[PDB]
């Protein structure tokens, strides 16, 4: 009984609705990827990511792609936390703070 | 610190006066086993930071220096350096650095060839000692660390020998091994032609997985970390091994009592999902939609997680009712895992971990029964939310008793767990069912320790989407399930922001983001309160910024910027949708606000481009009458075309002038000097982003159209400023030029339209000062012109080339359809745009026909 006013694309469950919905009330676009945020504190957060495609947070060093980024993550130290540019928010690992990151900042830890 | 000076600078007047003279020197005093084990670091301590920075761009300008000094200095350098492996019987030793160090310069440009031949010599050589190889290896690591990968290609097996010959088991020496297997870490990168072959590959393969059966625990960590690498590095090679070989060894790995063991082996699964879930996106997306994988997965997490579920669930008992955050022990990370399997493996996840929480949600001893929530918690995305609503159902009233347990973590997991639910997968709460007693439970958990209620307000958030969103999302509803609570919430919430213990787990900041989500989403029967408790948020975050602002932290900084653009948006929801005598009632203090998030705040952001954007909001709702606000807006607009740094800032800075302009009109006369100052002094400063000159050349045809004939001051030098934009030039073989060419057309046409129709006025027949723009007239034909024949043009510059086709027609008449019928090309450009898709350019491009019709039937 759920449909997206923006495309009718009707819905079962309502928190994928709801996941649905945010994505046609983002205005501010990247170049650095295209991705889309909701407020342009949110992209500017984003784009402090990229010393350039894919970017090393503890040495700025970047890869073709995110296997070598990650394989390259495991020589590093304590680290440990990755902390949103946006929320500052912290994070475990690198995958669940992008992922934290493009939703426009939804998911708290633990 | 009174022997520090006669030192820390004492060894500059040298590395400034003469950096080669010291260099060698202190070389000496490194290579010589009878100075100091003090002096002797010092000294490589002293090379080493010649050599090499942190900061990538002094280490690029530390080599270049290291690249000018006299060889025959640099060789008795190396020379001593080199010959130091092996004397020192100490630390992991200071001459390893400086051999890196060197050899990160020279190396690139092929400047010491003699080096890494004669590093594999050191390990290799029977004779050599344990301090030797062990030095050496440490060498061999710091270089294939801080060197491109791609500089060491045609060494590359040179080095991978001398790395096995420390890992083998053969080896006596634990510190060689160790050396070794750390060294081997940092150059998997290179190994790839041998990893290719499969016999190759199995003996390397063969020696790390050797070396995680090795009694010291160093080894052992250090070769399941390579484990870790070579899984994403080399991810398509381990179906040999992960069966026989790596399966054993993580599983067991991950329940060792070593705490550094297991989260080793954890972060091999953790990894190996993070791969897999990679590869589920790759065979999702492109594939299929385009031909299919390209890359595909082997589902190693998924055919092991009948064995990873059971280990990972009883770690999560293993904690500490304490802990303090970040806190990095297998039972948080066991937690982590479980999650990335759940959104990895889906629902193949649930009938591993569900037997283990329907048993131990009750457990007395406390760590069971957290880690049953906790379980519950983690697996509640990436499974079907078909499957996951009815057991959540199952759990929600325990939820509700647990959030009142005696044991505060289980209290906090709880509350996490909740939280988690209410965003995922509310139906369990937005049902008619467990939606008021959940809101009972929510608002008594506001007032628990801050871990648990920030977790809370989370929750809120989420609840007052979910239920804003479900019926009956313009145009605003009436009402929603949260409005008989509404007032309630919202004084609970501004509790919640007034408790002495805020600063803890982001407890007020949270309540604060809660405040502005529910004021968004909520139903047109709460305006009155929405419009009070938008009043309330603005009065206390100034209060915030006036008395903290100077003693935030970095961090702090973030959050309060984030809360500031949070704000903004509020705002600008807020005065789109109350009554229009509502949005002029608070008008005043969303002003002061917003001019207060200007510059000043901040060091590290900022959010001027939100505040911006919320004055532009303010500025179309009022429109005249903001007139009262030009004058205390008038500095701020100014900063904000004066940030070229921030070029996102300036260009709604530069918009917003545009809708002063319509909103305003005539009104704006009184700023617009100032303003056309500031706008010409961005177009002659080339440290602005190219963005921003055609939105510029257009609001000055904005400015025109308001001010009408008062823009005469500013004709010459905008009209100008036109003719050299509009004869500039690009690589056509260059399509980010070529479409930043097109911008920059479409903008100078725009420019001279609302010159003409400004200078033209509003009535019946034409004022003489259009009559200046006249002799402009073949010039901006000549300019259509070019573009017509430029094939590269597209239909957005067509249209504003026929916007201002009909203009000239409108004004200057006659002169304008000899000077057209002279240049045919005009009239191709015409029927492109009426033969045209898009609607803009073909009303337009009619229009402008027309005109020239009249004008032809007018001779
Ligand atoms: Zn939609
Ligand atoms: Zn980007
Ligand atoms: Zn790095
Ligand atoms: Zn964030």
């Amino acid at each position: 009984a759920f449909n997206c006013k923006y495309c009718n694309k009707e819905y079962l469950s309502l928190g994928a609705l709801k996941m649905h919905i945010r994505s046609h009330t983002l205005p501010c676009v990247c170049g650095t990827c295209g991705k889309a945020f909701s407020r342009p504190w949110l992209l500017q957060g984003h784009v402090r990511t990229h010393t350039g495609p894919f970017s090393c947070p503890h040495c700025s060093r970047a890869f073709a792609d995110r296997s070598n980024l990650r394989a390259h993550l495991q020589t590093h130290s304590d680290v440990k936390k990755y902390q949103c540019q946006a929320c500052a928010r912290t994070f475990s690992r690198m995958s669940l703070l992008h992922k934290h990151q493009e939703s426009g900042c939804s998911g708290c830890p633990r | 610190r009174l022997e520090l000076e006669a030192a820390q600078k004492f060894l500059e007047r040298a590395a400034v006066e003469n950096l080669p003279t010291f260099l060698v020197e202190l070389s000496r005093v490194l290579a010589n086993p009878g100075n100091s084990q003090v002096a002797r670091v010092a000294a490589g301590l002293q090379i080493k930071n010649s050599l090499t920075s942190k900061d990538p761009d002094i280490k690029a300008q530390y080599q270049q220096r290291w690249l000018a000094i006299d060889a025959n200095a640099r060789r008795e350098v190396k020379n001593y350096v080199l010959q130091t492996l092996g004397t020192e019987t100490y630390r992991p030793s200071s001459a390893s650095q400086c051999v890196a160090g060197i050899a990160c310069a020279e190396i690139p440009v092929n400047q010491w060839p003699e080096l890494i031949p004669q590093l594999v010599a050191n390990v290799t050589n029977p004779n050599s000692t344990e301090h030797m190889k062990e030095s050496t290896l440490e060498a061999i690591g710091y270089i294939c660390q801080d060197i491109d990968p791609e500089q060491l290609q045609d060494k590359s097996n040179e080095i991978l020998t001398a790395i096995i010959q420390g890992m083998r088991k053969e080896e006596p020496s634990n510190n060689v091994k160790l050396a070794a297997t750390n060294a081997l870490l940092n150059s998997l990168e290179f190994t790839k032609a041998n990893f290719d072959k499969e016999s190759e590959r199995h003996f390397i393969m063969q020696v790390v997985c050797e070396a995680t059966q090795c009694p010291d625990t160093r080894v052992r960590v250090a070769a399941l970390q390579n484990l870790v690498k070579i899984m994403s590095l080399y991810y398509q090679y381990m179906e040999t091994y992960m069966g026989p070989a790596l399966f054993a060894i993580t599983i067991e790995a991950m329940k060792s009592d070593i705490d550094e063991v297991a989260l080793q082996g954890i972060e091999f699964w953790s990894n190996v999902c993070d791969e897999e879930m990679d590869l589920a996106i790759e065979a999702s997306e492109a594939a299929e939609q385009g031909r299919p994988p390209e890359h595909t997965s082997k589902f190693y997490a998924k055919g092991a997680l009948q064995y990873l579920v059971p280990i990972l669930t009883q770690t999560l008992t293993k904690q500490d009712e304490n802990d303090d955050d970040d806190d990095w022990n297998p039972c948080k990370a066991a937690g982590v895992c479980l999650m990335l399997l759940a959104t990895c493996c889906e629902d193949d996840i649930v009938p591993h971990v569900l037997p283990f929480i329907k048993e131990h949600i009750k457990n007395p001893d406390w760590r069971y029964r957290d880690a049953a929530v906790m379980a519950f918690g983690c697996i509640l995305e990436g499974p079907e939310p078909s499957q996951l609503k009815p057991l959540v159902i199952q759990a929600m009233p325990t939820l509700i008793e647990l959030m009142k347990d005696p044991s505060v973590v289980v209290r906090d997991t709880a509350a996490w767990t909740v939280g988690r639910i209410c965003e995922l997968l509310p139906e369990a709460a937005i049902n008619d069912v467990y939606l008021a007693p959940l809101l009972q439970c929510l608002i008594e958990g506001l007032s628990a320790e801050p871990r648990v209620a920030s977790n809370v307000c989370w929750a809120f958030s989420s609840l007052a989407e979910a239920a804003y969103e479900a019926a009956d999302d313009q145009e605003e509803p009436a009402t929603y399930c949260l409005s008989s609570s509404f007032e309630l919430i919202v004084q609970k919430l501004l509790e919640t922001t007034d408790r002495p213990d805020g600063h803890q787990n982001n407890l007020r900041s949270s309540a604060y983001e809660s405040l502005m989500e529910i004021v968004k989403n909520s139903a047109k029967d709460c305006y009155p309160a929405v419009q009070k408790t938008t009043l309330v948020i603005m009065e206390r975050l100034q209060q915030v910024l006036q008395m903290e602002s100077h003693i935030q932290s970095t961090s702090d900084r973030i959050q309060f910027n984030d809360l500031q653009s949070l704000l903004c948006a509020t705002l600008q929801n807020v005065l789109r949708k109350v009554q229009h005598q509502d949005a002029l009632q608070i008008s005043d203090v969303v002003m002061a606000s917003l001019l207060r998030m200007f510059q000043s705040t901040a060091g590290s952001g900022g959010v001027q481009e939100d505040a911006l954007m919320a004055v532009s909001t303010l500025v179309e709702v009022l429109g005249g009458e903001f007139l009262k606000y030009m004058e205390a807006f008038k500095p701020f607009l100014g900063i904000g075309l004066k940030n070229y740094a921030e070029y996102q800032v300036c260009l709604a800075a530069v918009g917003l002038v545009g809708d002063l302009c319509r909103a305003l009109q005539s009104n704006i006369i009184p700023f617009c000097d100032e303003v056309m100052q500031l706008l010409l002094e961005n177009l002659g400063n080339e440290n602005v982003h190219r963005s921003v000159k055609p939105q510029i050349l257009s609001v000055f045809g904005d400015i025109a159209l308001a001010i009408g004939g008062e823009f005469k001051k500013y004709l010459e030098v905008v009209l100008n400023t036109l003719q050299q934009a509009s004869q500039a030039q690009v690589d056509k073989s260059d399509y980010d030029m070529v479409d930043y060419l097109n911008e920059l057309r479409e903008s100078c046409l725009e420019a001279y339209t609302g010159i003409v129709q400004g200078l033209k006025g509003d009535q019946e027949n034409v004022h003489p000062d259009v009559m200046l723009v006249q002799p402009r007239v073949e010039f901006i034909l000549s300019f259509i012109d070019h573009i017509a024949g430029d094939e590269d043009h597209t239909d957005g510059v067509v249209a504003c080339a026929a916007g201002l086709i009909g203009d000239l027609c409108t004004a200057f008449g006659k002169d304008v359809l000899k000077l057209v019928e002279a240049r045919p090309m005009i009239h191709e450009l015409l029927t492109e745009g009426r033969r045209s898709k898009t609607n803009k350019a073909k009303t337009l491009a009619t229009w402008a026909t027309k005109e020239l019709r009249k004008l032809k039937n007018q001779a």
